RNA sequence: GUUGACCUCGGAUCAGGUAGGAGGACCCGCUGAACUUAAGCAUAUCAAUAAGCGGAGGAAAAGAAACCAACAGGGAUUGCCCUAGUAACGGCGAGUGAAGCGGCAACAGCUCAAAUUUGAAAGCUGGCUUCGGCCCGCGUUGUAAUUUGGAGAGGAUGCUU
RNA sequence: AAAGCUCCUUCGACGAGUCGAGUAGUUUGGGAAUGCUGCUCAAAAUGGGAGGUAAAUUUCUUCUAAAGCUAAAUACCGGCC
């Protein structure tokens, strides 16, 4: 029972009465959920393969240096605004992880 | 097992280590002809994913095209038409690089049938495929019924009737309010909105 | 050329229209050729009915939201209630669609009662004669009278609710406070300020803070 | 070739009234295979790996 | 040094096989006009049509959702009636122009990549054979069984087929 | 030997020079751009596409692309009757 129709057409919450119930979740829609399988073959390829051109001109400019710059950049390559954003916040992390090591 | 790893290398093609990888071969490549057999493929996790399998009747070929635009063939530039239509430098061909690639080979090997092609290799005037082939005629083909569907009469030289994957993708054959008119077939959906039907009783 | 009080014309006649006109002449003998496909194919399904079981739907837009008709198939939900295997369904003469879903609980009783009485009327043949089964048919009761349709048969009873009720004086409800007229206009104009509403007073929160 | 015989082995015993497993042992062999021996080394089951150049 | 393997590339009137041409009314693609209409004419229209080129069958093609919707929710594809001369495009001129819902005919669903058989390549072309089988080869850079999101795997548990 | 049903702590692998973006030509009823093709750049894991007006922030609905097969209702007087 997630909400509760008002039974009046023309409102903010209308429709017509009924007792909506919860189902079981389908299979088809785990698609975007981590594996224990997958991350730890992704994190052994990133080492072997290492980094690209373009992500070692923004990963320099991000540290000791502008961020709005780092966005700038990352869009133009990508091409959209929503990756640009998602894929500077990862390279953040990798600069944590180095230098806060040892 | 290992194939896993392969898909996620070929992923990162901008790597030092892919990237220098790509350079060697593609110059071992562009001294061999234009057509020429392929002994094994060399991408294993891309074939395998395509279809193709490691038993007799299976084989591998690969060919380069000339990466332009097409420009319309004309005695010198006259056209003789109306200005709408007199460009000849800026026009394009209406199939992929990827279709002309798989149709020249169907004419060398014209006893085989074409499963699928891939992508490899390209250059600044150069595109590189490999194109798996399966032999409808041997005993071990006519065997197995996951393939011997392709023995059949009706599947003969669909390289050029548009039947492959990238054929499929040449057309607009999807679902969809984005696919309307192409749907079902651009041509056949014409002749229905165009046809005047009389009835008996009208 | 238009000359007198006219109608514009709009006829798209200037195609080469003539090249694909398509003529019905053979209406009368089409008709002969699926009464006889339809005979044709009952007498290969001897006992057996020509048509499928199907369920209960309701139409999905506001217009045509009252009525009902058939549908395609039984969720997998029902025919999980009603206990019957899902590969043993398509075997017997019921359809099974595997893409539709149970939002509500008056749609799923409606359907498991009409398979549930279907099971009851099943006459089920032994795959072999000499060597019956426990569910199969103990032999007694195949002599019935049989239908053949099953769509006039298993179909729906009513699509559309009663046209009226009638009930006794001093039953009769009492309206709401303001009115019927004035109920709407409230709640029109609701719906219009929900977000000029709620951020007014949500600033106001930080404003005495 | 060896096959053969340790198969017709299990066959005579089965018929006796020996089930199998009492006639033959547990074997040692080296494992082969990439994508066999990929999973071995992820359970940390193997002991050494050689490689080919 | 001798000798024996592997990978790539060739010869042969080696053993066994396969393609071309015809037809093209209907069907799947590429290429591609102008006459004409706008009372002139260049965008537009004729037309995503005629001619040209490639490939099949008794039908071809399509097809088991990265869909439609905003509802009390529908449920692979194709065809007929309606939606509709409608939303929309257009020297907003001449003109062009779909889709969802709804009724009916006919109805049917499925197999691959990504997992170690690892206590046993369990799989296959070919040759010879008395017909019981044997031999070389392909193959571990992966041939059978098992799984395909509707799930499934791994565990519990009692009946049934 | 193989198969079906009822429950569960836990696991649950899912297709890349692809998707997407910019620019150019053609096409469509598709209108700050419906489909197709050429060039440059080039992704992710509750991720991705779509929700018919471009952009930023916050919610919601619905499916699972980049591999494959399959009868019937439909067209046709070209071939034999």
């Amino acid at each position: 029972a997630p909400v509760e129709r008002t039974g009046l057409i023309r409102g903010l919450n209308k429709g017509h009465k009924t007792t909506r119930r919860v189902l079981k979740e389908r299979p088809s829609r785990r698609k975007g959920a981590q594996s224990k399988r997958t991350q730890f073959v992704r994190s052994l390829i990133r080492e072997v393969a290492g980094l690209a051109p373009y992500e070692r001109r923004v990963i320099e400019l991000l540290r000791n240096g502008k961020d709005k710059r780092a966005r700038k950049f990352s869009k133009k390559k990508l091409g959209t605004f929503g990756r640009a954003k998602r894929k500077c916040e990862e390279l953040q992390r990798i600069i944590a992880e180095s230098r806060r090591a040892h | 097992g290992a194939l896993k790893y392969l898909e996620e290398l070929s992923k990162k093609k901008q790597s030092d280590v892919v990237r220098f990888l790509l350079r060697v071969r593609c110059w071992e490549y562009r001294q061999l002809n234009v057509i020429h057999r392929a002994s094994r493929p060399s991408r294993p996790d891309k074939a395998r994913r395509l279809g193709y399998k490691a038993k007799q009747g299976y084989v591998i070929y690969r060919v380069r095209v000339r990466r332009g635009g097409r420009k319309r063939p004309v005695p010198k530039g006259a056209t003789y038409g109306k200005p709408t239509n007199q460009g000849v430098n800026q026009l394009k061909y209406q199939r992929s690089l990827r279709a002309t690639a798989e149709e020249r080979v169907g004419r060398r090997c014209s006893n085989l049938r074409v499963l699928n092609s891939y992508w490899v290799n390209q250059d600044s005037t150069y595109k590189y495929y490999e194109v798996i082939l399966v032999d409808p005629n041997h005993k071990a083909i006519r065997r197995d019924p996951r393939i011997n569907w392709i023995c059949n009469p009706v599947h003969k030289h669909r390289e050029c009737r548009g039947l492959t994957s990238t054929g499929k993708k040449s057309r607009g054959l999807n679902k969809g309010h984005r696919f309307n008119k192409t749907r079902a077939g651009r041509r056949k959906t014409w002749k229905r909105h165009n046809t005047l039907s009389l009835w008996r009783y009208r | 050329a238009i000359k007198h009080n006219q109608q514009i014309p709009n006829n798209h006649f200037r195609k080469h229209w003539q090249r694909r006109v398509r003529c019905h002449f053979d209406q009368p003998g089409k008709k002969v050729t699926r009464r006889l496909a339809r005979r044709a194919k009952a007498a290969a399904l001897a006992p057996r009915p020509v048509d499928k079981l199907r369920p209960i739907v309701r139409c999905p837009t506001v217009k045509y939201n009252r009525r009902t008709r058939l549908g395609r198939g039984f969720t997998l939900e029902e025919l999980k209630a009603a206990g019957i295997p899902r590969l043993l369904a398509p075997t017997i003469g019921i359809a099974v669609d595997h893409r539709r879903k149970n939002l509500s609980e008056e749609s799923l009783a409606a359907n498991v009662q009409r398979l549930k009485d279907y099971k009851a009327r099943l006459i089920l043949f032994p795959r072999k004669s000499n060597k019956p089964k426990k569910a199969d048919t103990p032999k007694d009761q195949q002599t019935a009278e049989t239908t053949t349709s099953l769509r006039t048969s298993f179909g729906v009873e009513q699509p559309l609710a009663p046209g009226f009720t009638e009930i006794s004086k001093s039953e009769i409800p009492a309206g709401i406070e303001g009115g019927a007229y004035r109920a709407l206009r409230k709640a029109r104009s609701d719906a219009r300020l929900v977000g000029v509403r709620e951020k007014r007073a949500k600033e106001k929160a930080e404003a005495e803070a | 070739q060896e096959k053969k015989e340790r198969l017709l082995r299990e066959a005579t015993a089965i018929k006796e009234g020996k089930k199998k497993e009492d006639v033959s042992k547990k074997p040692y062999t080296v494992k082969y295979g990439l994508n066999h021996v990929v999973g071995l080394i992820e359970n940390k089951k193997a002991s050494l790996v050689l490689i080919a150049n």
